[PDB]
């Protein structure tokens, strides 16, 4: 029994052993509750406001545009402290913690800005924080590692199934198992069992509630389309859900396409996967024929979740939401593109949902369309990633 | 057919309890496999709790996680175990056989078309590790379809809805978890409480068996005392596997060693 509806259509749900309902039960309880409670959503929106620096701008982006009857702005979620959206949820979550009067979270990471977000929060807080980690990830992501490390937090490498993102969600869940009394699982995207997609939601939707009252007054008229990149799906459901009910305004999820759908080197589950149980949900993932969990295969590390949140693939299936894919050369080119025309280095994730914006104006430039991409995180982080490529061209 | 209910009326008539090992199917290999399970039958196993290899059993500790990397370092599939276990059941026509399952490998291809396959190679109960009750109506109810039990899980701390929802679901036994977390020799759960026992025999619960932590003879004997049908062990097998990797006639002597005792450990 649950106070919430744990499903998105036939998406979702609580796929978790037995002795983790009561922590699910209870989660869902505390954020019920918070929900309605005034102080508890007031000292949410003072750690947005004077912590996290929101609201964030929304950025006309002319120069980029030029010649066409594209208006294209970008929401600057890589203004955020820390860099990513990331930080408004784990600030929800971390108070959800307290609330339930916890003391320590776990979190997962793959390419570390999600375990980076936790600590920091964490850190603030004056909760303790450990963070699992695959093997692989935490060798490739040194940067981001230390930065947990500086923040106070436990690194723990998970050298387990592919020693990848998988492998720590799995850990996360098996610590989780035994700890659920002391610890919070701070869960990193819009994924997982209910109730964290439904409350990654509310802790993300402020995007799009704040590019609604920014387009509002710049314009004086919603946007023809919010564009974003989908890993698990937070950054994207945190622009879409204050729009859902504006049913003229488009919703464009951008998964990564990788070498190409082609190849079978991709990240695009919602559009090229098939639909399984994992991570505690039925939802679209990558997956063998006989059904043992694949990776996930992006340029950009942070898309490399190997599912989908289930409201995206219920969005999907309703045709409330259209998804799309990018392949790793058309987010290179977004990003470059960003950086010399715009004076913006974008994250190579964000830089997918530039690249359909910049397919949907170049294919159609004389079509009047008033867009705004989800700028999720900055790209300070690729730019070693991006100089190796286009030096080796 | 009725396995599972045989099992246990022949053992009441001796005042006995359940010994039921857990492995791996295809860990280290396949024929090295079918040898350790006739080695567990022989040696006094009364039921098999089989896993299939699955990429991501997050109710697993380290010692099973890694019994699932060998078998797929030996190529093990889903296929290959369904052959194995019809191979199992054509040698042993009484043994209950359960299996350790995780959803996305009975979801994959049907969950109609699962069960419909645990019925055609002779399995009796299939457990779902990550099916909460509250997930659980098309598997138990394409379990019951094909004449197998779903088993469902009773942690330590439930409360009466759950307790009359496992009695109310559950065929062939009540898994009863001896501990939160996940499997592991090296964290020994509890013995559970007469409260749990009692209220599943009030409420004509499948008879329980103890689970999760159990390595040792009079953890065993004390399960039984306290009023469960038996009890399971898993990474307290799996470790002898893993020890003895290299040498496989040792392992199975260690194996009948080791399940001979546990076995021993029921008798009245
Ligand atoms: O002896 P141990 O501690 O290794 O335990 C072995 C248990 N093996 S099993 O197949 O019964 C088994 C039973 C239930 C499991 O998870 C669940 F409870 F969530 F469903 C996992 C394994
Ligand atoms: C992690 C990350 C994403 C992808 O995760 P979602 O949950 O889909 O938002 C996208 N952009 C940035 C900058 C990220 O760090
Ligand atoms: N791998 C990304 C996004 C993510 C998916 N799941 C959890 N986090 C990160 O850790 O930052
Ligand atoms: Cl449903
Ligand atoms: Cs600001
Ligand atoms: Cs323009
Ligand atoms: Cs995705
Ligand atoms: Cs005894």
């Amino acid at each position: 029994t649950t106070l919430l509806n744990p499903y998105f259509g036939e998406f979702g749900g609580m796929y978790v052993p037995q002795i983790l309902m009561p922590a699910l039960n209870q989660l869902e309880e505390a954020f019920v509750s918070a929900q309605k409670d005034p102080e508890f959503q007031a000292q949410f929106a003072d750690l947005l406001k004077n912590y996290a620096g929101r609201p964030t701008a929304l950025t006309k982006c002319q120069n980029i545009t030029a010649g066409t009857r594209t208006t294209l702005y970008l929401k600057r979620e890589d203004l955020l402290h820390g860099g990513a959206h990331k930080t408004n949820q784990v600030l929800g979550q971390a108070l959800l913690a307290k609330r339930m009067g916890k003391s320590e979270i776990i979190a997962e990471t793959g390419a570390g800005q999600h375990g980076v977000a936790s600590a920091l929060a964490s850190a603030l807080l004056g909760l303790k924080c450990r963070i699992y980690m695959g093997a692989k990830d935490v060798e490739r992501q040194s940067p981001n590692v230390f930065r947990m490390r500086l923040m106070g937090a436990e690194v723990i490498p998970v050298h387990s199934g592919s020693a990848t993102l998988k492998d720590a969600c799995n850990e996360a869940l098996r610590d989780w198992s035994g700890s659920y009394e002391t610890a919070h699982y701070m869960l990193g995207t819009a994924a997982g069992p209910h109730p964290y997609p439904t409350i990654v939601r509310e802790f993300q939707r402020m995007i799009g509630e704040e590019t609604k009252a920014q387009i509002l007054d710049k314009e004086g008229r919603l946007p023809d389309a919010v564009i974003a990149c989908v890993g698990g799906g937070s950054n994207a459901i945190g622009m879409f859900a204050d729009f859902i009910n504006d049913t003229s305004v488009g919703l464009i999820g951008v998964e990564p396409g990788g070498h190409g759908i082609e190849t079978g080197e991709h990240g695009a589950p919602l559009k090229h996967g098939r639909v399984g149980i994992y991570f505690g949900m039925k939802a679209p993932m990558m997956q063998t024929a006989d059904g043992q969990i694949e990776e996930s295969y992006s340029i950009s590390a942070g898309l490399d979740f190997p599912s989908v949140g289930p409201q995206h693939a219920y969005l999907n299936s309703i045709g409330r939401a259209d998804y799309v894919s990018i392949t790793d050369d058309e987010a290179l080119e977004a990003f470059k593109t960003l950086c010399r025309h715009e004076g913006i280095i974008p994250a190579l994730e964000s830089s997918h949902a530039l690249a359909h914006a910049l397919k949907m104006m170049r294919e159609q430039p004389e079509k009047e369309q008033l867009l705004v991409v989800n700028l999720s995180g900055r790209g300070d982080k690729d730019i070693f990633t991006v100089h190796d490529i286009l030096k080796a061209r | 057919m009725e396995r599972y209910e045989n099992l246990f009326a022949q053992l009441n008539d001796r005042r006995e309890g359940a010994f039921v090992p857990f492995v791996t199917l295809g860990d280290p290999g396949i024929e090295q496999s079918l040898k350790i399970i006739d080695t567990l039958i022989d040696a006094g196993a009364d039921a098999l709790e089989l896993g299939v290899p699955f990429s991501d059993p997050l109710a697993d500790g380290p010692t099973i996680q890694n019994a699932n990397l060998r078998a797929f370092a030996a190529g093990v599939t889903p296929a290959q175990c369904f052959e194995m276990l019809a191979l199992i059941r054509e040698k042993h026509p009484t043994i209950p056989i359960g299996l350790l399952m995780y959803a996305n490998l009975v979801f994959n291809n049907g969950i109609d078309a699962f069960y419909a396959r645990c019925e055609q190679v002779g399995v009796d109960s299939v457990l779902v590790a990550d099916v909460p009750v509250e997930e659980s109506a098309p598997f138990r109810q394409a379990a019951l379809r094909h004449n197998i039990a779903p088993i469902f899980i009773c942690p330590p701390n439930a409360d009466d809805d759950l307790l009359r929802q496992v009695a109310s679901y559950g065929r062939g036994y009540t898994y009863l978890l001896s501990r939160s977390g996940v499997t592991g020799a090296e964290n020994r759960g509890a013995l559970p409480l007469h409260h749990l026992i009692e209220k599943l025999k009030e409420y004509h619960a499948a008879p329980a068996l103890q689970g999760f932590g159990i390595s040792s003879p009079e953890q065993v004997s004390a399960a039984v005392r306290a009023g469960a049908a038996g009890a399971i062990s898993g990474s307290a097998i799996v470790k002898i596997i893993e020890k003895n990797l290299a040498s496989p006639k040792q392992m199975l002597a260690e194996l009948r060693s080791f399940v001979s005792a546990m076995k021993a450990a029921s008798r009245a």
